[PDB]
């Protein structure tokens, strides 16, 4: 217990390595006693997806799923903290801080990464003391920081040919064309000669913010300032990859957060790099970071007072906060009433009534109607609607169609493919059809193996509801293998006597 | 009706309904699906099977644009209905005759507007269940079948006849077909047809908006109806002088308090009264008398009249205090400033009360004078007058 | 200080109040036009407190939403309980989360209406506080949270009414506040308990639906005609 | 499309022995592994089709040559055992080490000509 609780009062986020996690506390924890496992601190399972599950044996993943369902059933851990560490770092001292950050990152790479590690050692060995060596421990300063000029890494043929670059080599090229203005350290080889490791975007994205901050007001004038402006604008709008846009938005935010020297306002400091925040917000909305899109939209509206109303509606349509969709009023017509009533899923001013009127007056809907019927609870009505759509072929989907397949206990609808990642409704239908069939035929091992197969593939998606399926797997396993007293579902809520702010994620079906 | 249609073809998928019954065709002729075969003419039919057969004949005589073979079909149908002495037969007769006028007259194809049949009694007239049913829906589907093929339209004034569902819905809502959801469905159809057919800026658009807002507010989704009527009324509309819509929206706004009293009185009732003298009818009395109702609700509010009485009390006691103090001269000056502000507020509110009460009494008298239908309000007016 | 930093061109917060306080014996339209002019000079600057001054966008949105929810719940509870003074000083926004805590609830139960310049607005929703929840005005999070608070407070009308009743029989709770006292706060024989509790029942009376009720509340809180009469300064 | 084929099948006309061997094995694998549906999907519909094949169009092959769906092939027995063991059993396949002894002839015709593979490595290439 002390090992478990002391593992978390500090930051010991260092088990991110996939090959080092099955060795770390996910194979030892499985062997630990079940009573001890229940007695372990709750933060072990608080972050159910933060751990990298890239390399895991099948049995370890099965044990992970079982214990995760067990831990969800008691004191659900869906609620999480929102904020992380800030980005602002705190004139010569500013440059000192930037160089300190860069060298700290370099030392971290040196410790983590043998050929590449030796190359980073040589690069750090590349000579003048600017007091920045004090922050790294003096042992590295004495060993590798009189010193041999000859490089201890490569012998003129051992050097890497600078391949295996990242998909985000865009920042690599940008840093290359950027740093070639005033070379303090030939840190240049870290980006052009050390770009071997897929580093090829890690260190580049780590100190691209830093070098861009250096370039701003580096001198009285600089063409590279226009270069950073042009490259930021070119990276914001992009094609064939959302990762480049994500990185560009990250640099934009990182530069906006920094304190601007002799800057009158933090506002204008957010606009140190001349850009239009509206296109950035549109990209962020296309980047699916809706809160970031709203931040860019509100900074733009603070500057230009020129918000894009259609863009704002598109943003507020998908915002995770429950009390959205009502920030902007759309002037009411027979399509705004229907869409506003769909979201509430309410029986008064029946969305069923408006959908029924529109389905014959012919005034998106093929799923909105089905979801309104399902949310209202008229499951047989939704069954009839889905059957009619199937007869007309108009639905032509295997989504909605499977929402009423298991709810109406129609076990003749074929299940979706097990290999493919599938929505929670098809998920639940696959599990429930399996359990129905193996209740009819009675083979317990087959059901266990099928649920294991279906729960193995769900993890890597990083879908919000994976733990919700872990719970269902554990629950049906408990309700199945027991010879009596099959309950294990209400008692938690009876103790709570309320929803206990579980949000729609925790409690649903 | 659409959920009903879903249920019927779902049952047909289960081969359980045996789709030669009444309900299948009651869905068919209402959903305008002219693909299900009609029931045999020699075979005896219910009301709905007969209606669907007649309407399928109308559809196939409107696609090919005829006025004669339709007569043969209708007459051959009307020949063989009466001998069984079915109670609904009379209704069928009415239908036939109405159909006859839709395919004879080159203009104004409808008789008596049906809505006036319910307006003459000035109520629902409560004939009986079997005496009020299902006519307006057939009139609707017939009218929409008139322009099913533009080769059967051959004109533009018909597309303006197309959009006079307002009569049909003022009839269905206030209730021959005996429902309300069908009123909203046909209002949606009229909005779709307006946005589909002709220019999107007229007076017909505003009238359709007003009827839809009425249908919505009676469904008691009050704020949505408020919004839908205000989107078209408080707007730079074409030839905008609609008094009835203005009065109705003012009444609704004061009903749900969605707008200020002074603002609604200056923007939604005075506009109606300025655009008067062009609708001298029962609707004219309806407008002054809904205005009197709103002004009475303004006067008859218990909380605000309680504060009004307390305000009269403090005004009178401040007059007494001024008399006492006139008989601390700087205190007297500060007090006189405070209670002169209080006094001017008192005059403003008392003048407002007098104006609203006198106006509501006068418009109650007008609501009686123009139309004798609304009578009981005189007693109400009496209570607001001899008090 | 946020308005003295972000927009130094416009008038200072002490520049406009004095002229607002200059007109004390005037009609309502004069106050409305002077408030329109002053609020046109002073753009709403509160929205920058949350943005680029707190954290990454996830935390910014979380604290904006939490500020909206807290101010909506506090506003509904102030209306239902007739809470009085709502100065900027008497609201505390927590830098950790942004939720608003109402200190100094010494004027409540219609007492605010008894001040020399009655607080006609139910709860303070001036331009800056409205901007606080973002580009959106008092719509979305604020309106829905107000609706839910009013609906739940009406569901438990019996128990809350009993609680306020036990305050009524409590001799310590002086449902009567001296007028001179009332005056001071703004500057910085009938049993009133039954009248106040009747007012509380009326504010929870279901004659008017909750949706249109909170809509009307928002309307009074935002309509400049009311806000121009709230009080000199008070912003 | 599978339900339509099944409805066409088991009609004594479409359900014929002319179907190539292991096609039913592939269908059973699809129905029990990927679909993994046995409610009228495995051991109910597949079993019915197999029984119809064993009764209708039995011992009368469409083509006598190459033993098409004939009883001489042990592959039919292997498929029968696999289907029998796949009816809701742990390790439902339960099939391993078929012991073909090079009777399957994986390499196609002109396999000696295929062994072109002699010059697999090109001159100074790959």
């Amino acid at each position: 217990i002390e090992v478990s609780n002391k593992l978390f009062e500090r930051g010991h986020k260092r088990i991110a390595m996939n090959n080092y996690l099955c060795l770390y506390f996910w194979q030892v924890l499985d062997a630990c006693p079940r009573n001890v496992l229940h007695s372990l601190s709750l933060e072990i399972w608080k972050c159910y997806k933060a751990y990298d599950i890239t390399e895991f044996p099948d049995s370890l993943k099965l044990f992970f799923s079982d214990i995760m369902g067990w831990n969800f059933f008691k004191s659900p851990e869906i609620a999480d903290l929102n904020h992380y560490i800030p980005k602002t770092d705190p004139y010569e001292e500013s440059k000192l801080i930037i160089w300190k950050l860069i060298c700290q990152k370099a030392c971290s790479l040196l410790f983590k990464y043998i050929l590449l590690d030796s190359f980073i050692e040589d690069c750090i060995r590349m000579q003048e003391l600017r007091k920045f060596l004090n922050f790294p421990k003096d042992s590295i300063i004495y060993d590798s920081d009189t010193l041999v000029s000859e490089e201890g890494s490569f012998q003129w043929v051992k050097l890497q040919p600078t391949n295996f670059d990242s998909l985000s080599n865009w920042t690599k090229e940008e840093t290359l064309k950027l740093l070639n203005m005033m070379g303090k350290s030939s840190t240049h080889s870290l980006k052009l000669l050390s770009t071997y490791m897929v580093f090829s975007t890690s260190i580049i994205q780590y100190i691209i913010h830093l070098i861009l901050l250096e370039f701003d007001f580096n001198g009285n004038n600089k063409k590279q300032k226009e270069y950073v402006t042009q490259l930021i604008l070119s990276g914001l709008l992009n094609k064939n990859t959302n990762s480049i846009r994500k990185t560009c938005m990250n640099i934009l935010l990182y530069l906006r957060r920094q304190l601007g020297h002799h800057a009158l306002n933090p506002f204008e400091a957010n606009y140190w790099v001349p850009i239009n925040y509206s296109v950035a917000a549109s990209t962020a909305y296309d980047c699916h970071l809706y809160e970031q899109s709203l931040l860019f939209l509100t900074i733009h509206n603070t500057k230009t007072d020129e918000l894009d109303i259609t863009l704002l509606s598109d943003i507020l349509s998908q915002l995770p906060c429950p009390d959205a969709y009502y920030g902007i009023k759309r002037e009411t017509s027979f399509k705004n009433i229907l869409l506003k009533a769909v979201h509430e899923k309410r029986s008064p001013l029946a969305i069923s009534y408006l959908d029924a009127a529109n389905m014959y007056r012919s005034n998106g809907t093929k799923m909105m109607f089905s979801n309104t019927l399902n949310n209202a609870g008229f499951f047989s009505l939704n069954e009839f609607y889905i059957d009619s759509l199937k007869a007309n072929d108009a639905i032509d989907e295997c989504s909605e169609v499977y929402a009423s397949a298991w709810r109406m206990q129609k076990w003749d609808i074929p299940p979706l493919s097990l290999d493919n990642k599938t929505t929670k409704d098809c998920l639940v239908f696959e599990v429930l059809h399996a359990v129905h069939n193996y209740a009819i035929y009675g083979n317990y091992l087959h059901l266990e193996e099928y649920i294991n197969k279906k729960l193995l593939l769900i993890n890597p998606n990083e879908e919000p509801d994976s733990l919700l399926f872990y719970a269902l797997a554990y629950d049906l396993k408990f309700l199945i293998r027991c010879n009596q007293s099959q309950f294990n579902i209400l008692q938690l809520l009876k103790e709570n006597k309320q929803m206990s702010s579980q949000l729609h994620e925790c409690f649903q079906l | 009706f659409s959920l009903n249609e879903f249920y019927i073809d779902s049952l047909k998928a289960n081969d359980a309904i045996d789709e030669c019954s009444n309900e299948v065709y009651a869905s068919a002729w209402r959903m305008q699906k002219w693909d299900i075969p009609p029931l045999s003419l020699d075979n005896k039919t219910t009301k709905d099977c007969l209606v669907f057969e007649v309407l399928h004949a109308v559809h196939n005589y409107a696609i090919y644009g005829n006025y004669l073979h339709l007569e043969e079909y209708i007459n051959k149908k009307l020949l063989l209905i009466n001998p069984n002495e079915e109670p609904d037969s009379l209704l069928f007769y009415a239908l036939a005759y109405d159909l006859k006028f839709l395919i004879r007259c080159n203009q104004s194809q409808f008789n008596c507007d049906i809505l006036q049949l319910l307006k003459e009694n000035k109520q629902m007239s409560s004939q009986l269940h079997e005496c009020f049913q299902l006519l307006l829906e057939i009139r609707n589907v017939l009218l929409s079948l008139l322009q099913s093929h533009k080769q059967l339209d051959l004109s533009d004034d018909l597309a303006s006849f197309r959009k006079y569902y307002i009569l049909e819905l003022l009839k269905i809502s206030e209730l021959i077909v005996d429902n309300l959801q069908n009123a909203f469905s046909v209002a949606m159809l009229s909005d779709a047809l307006y946005r589909k057919f002709d220019l999107a800026d007229e007076n017909l658009k505003h009238d359709i908006d007003f009827l839809s807002s009425k249908i919505l507010w009676q469904r008691d989704e009050k704020i949505d109806a408020i919004g839908m009527l205000s989107e078209s009324l408080s707007k730079t509309n074409s030839s905008i002088f609609p008094s009835i819509s203005y009065a109705y929206l003012g009444n609704w706004l004061y009903t749900t308090k969605s707008e200020k009293t002074e603002l609604v009185s200056k923007n939604y009732f005075e506009k109606s009264l300025s655009h008067m003298s062009h609708l001298n009818a029962k609707e004219k009395a309806k407008i002054y008398c809904m205005f009197a109702q709103f002004c009475d609700n303004n006067y008859s509010s218990p909380d605000l009249t309680e504060d009004f009485k307390r305000m009269e009390k403090l005004y009178f006691e401040k007059k007494n205090d001024i008399q006492q103090l006139e008989r601390l001269k700087n205190h007297h000056s500060r007090e006189m400033s405070s209670f002169i502000i209080d006094e001017r507020e008192y005059l403003r509110m008392s003048t407002f009360r007098s104006k609203m009460l006198t106006q509501s009494i006068t418009h109650y008298l007008k609501c009686l004078s123009e139309s004798d239908e609304n009578d009981v309000l005189i007693s109400r007016c009496c209570t607001m007058w001899l008090s | 200080s946020a308005h003295k930093v972000y927009h130094p061109k416009e008038w200072s917060l002490s520049t406009c109040r004095k002229l607002i306080a200059e007109k004390q014996m005037e009609d309502l339209e004069t106050r409305l036009k002077v408030y329109d002019l002053v609020c046109r000079h002073y753009r709403p600057v509160f929205r920058h407190f949350f943005l680029e001054s707190y954290a990454d966008p996830v935390q910014w949105f979380t604290t904006q939403t939490n500020y909206a929810r807290s101010t909506a719940v506090a506003s509904v509870l102030g209306h239902v309980l007739g809470l009085g003074d709502r100065h900027g000083q008497n609201i505390l926004i927590d830098k950790t989360s942004g939720e608003v805590i109402h200190i100094d609830l010494g004027i409540a139960f219609e007492q605010g209406k008894k001040l020399p310049v009655p607080e006609c607005v139910p709860f303070r929703l001036t331009r800056d506080v409205v901007d606080g929840m973002g580009i959106t005005g008092v719509e979305g999070v604020f309106r829905r949270c107000m609706e839910f608070t009013l609906e739940t407070l009406r569901r438990e009308e019996d128990s809350l009414l009993s609680v306020l009743e036990v305050l009524r029989y409590d001799p310590l709770f002086s449902w009567l506040i001296s007028p001179l006292r009332r005056m001071k706060k703004q500057k910085m024989g009938e049993s009133e308990a039954e009248r106040a509790i009747l007012k509380v029942r009326q504010k929870l009376s279901s004659t008017l639906s909750v949706e249109a009720s909170v809509g009307e509340l928002i309307r009074i809180a935002q309509d400049p005609s009311y806000l121009a009469l709230m009080f000199c300064g008070w912003s | 499309i599978f339900p339509f084929i099944k409805q066409q099948f088991i009609l004594f006309n479409d359900y014929s022995p002319m179907l190539s061997y292991e096609a039913i094995d592939y269908w059973k694998s699809l129905y029990i592994l990927l679909n993994e549906n046995l409610f009228v999907g495995q051991s109910s519909f597949k079993s019915v089709f197999l029984k119809w094949l064993k009764w209708h169009l039995y011992h009368l092959f469409s083509k006598e040559g190459e033993l098409p769906f004939f009883s001489f092939t042990d592959s039919s027995i292997i498929i029968f055992d696999l289907l029998m063991m796949i009816f809701y059993r742990p390790l439902s396949l339960s099939y391993i080490t078929t012991e073909i002894r090079s009777p399957f002839e994986r390499n196609l015709f002109h396999l000696k000509e295929a062994w072109p593979v002699t010059l697999r490595f090109p001159y100074t290439t790959d």
